[PDB]
């Protein structure tokens, strides 16, 4: 991806009709709390230009439109990945808008809210609620 | 080595035997659900291609199936809600977990012999019960 430019390339590489860049499938797939190319596809994307599209970046679909990779972390209970990507940007304040994110509709979903914040409240993850709000960055 | 697969004179297997040995009593309970499950997992480790639970005995029985027929429940809410774990043991599980976001989890029942199958259900088998045949009800 250095030989042509990496931006559109992983823009290309978004798994279709998910939406799903590199980053959001490596915390779907881990393993003890861990995949080890997570540290790495983070490695090509702040060498390369472009970092925040990586992270910024979320599911396209209508049924978990605006989850951010950001709220993988905080359901998977890793509070080293929430540290890890809001170091390079991952903005606390993105809307799982998704339909599974949704008011109760009589179908299956967990609504906490939409943002970051009040996933980690309902989640019983009181040390990233305070991580959050005063972190460094953001 | 023992045959897992063999059959008494009346063409019980062992496991239709826990079936039979069962008295609906929570030590007993307790114990055979314990013993069903080892038998049955170690069904896999050697003859990793047989199925006991579909073994029939002279009477067309599956040890499902005869635990609903003589009112065994406390072995057929084993056979039922079974999740095991272990990974060359998982097939044999009957209680999957398809998805987990936070407190909430979306389990899946099998279905094998329950609904209008080609032997035995265990709704008609419950449904369709003698009068005696204890928790008929339950």
């Amino acid at each position: 991806l250095q030989k042509s430019k990496k931006h559109l390339t992983d823009n290309e590489f978004k798994d279709p009709e998910t939406g799903k860049t590199c980053l959001l499938k490596a915390m779907l797939n881990l393993h003890d709390g861990q995949n080890t190319t997570i540290p790495l596809l983070l490695e090509i994307a702040r060498q390369t230009d472009s970092l925040k599209e990586l992270v910024n970046a979320s599911y396209t679909d209508s049924y978990y439109k605006g989850q951010t990779a950001l709220h993988i972390a905080i359901e998977r209970r890793n509070m080293a990945l929430v540290t890890l990507l809001v170091e390079n940007g991952a903005d606390v304040q993105a809307a799982a808008h998704g339909d599974f994110f949704k008011k109760t509709k009589g179908r299956p979903g967990f609504y906490f809210g939409e943002l970051p914040l009040s996933l980690a409240a309902c989640t019983n993850q009181l040390g990233i609620v305070k991580f959050l709000l005063q972190n460094s960055w953001q | 080595t023992a045959d897992i697969s063999a059959r008494d004179s009346v063409g019980n297997t062992v496991l239709h035997a826990l079936v039979e040995v069962a008295d609906n009593t929570a030590d007993n309970t307790k114990f055979v659900t314990s013993m069903y499950n080892e038998i049955l997992m170690l069904g896999a480790k050697l003859h990793p291609t047989l199925k006991l639970e579909e073994l029939t005995n002279k009477k067309g029985m599956t040890p499902l199936a005869l635990a609903a027929g003589t009112g065994k429940i406390g072995v057929l809410a084993y056979i039922l809600q079974r999740e095991i774990q272990e990974p060359e043991c998982r097939h044999l599980s009957r209680k999957f977990t398809e998805w987990a976001y936070g407190p909430v989890h979306s389990s899946l029942y099998d279905l094998s012999c329950i609904d209008t199958c080609e032997k035995n259900s265990v709704l008609e088998v419950i449904a369709y019960s003698s009068s005696e045949t204890p928790n008929r009800h339950d």
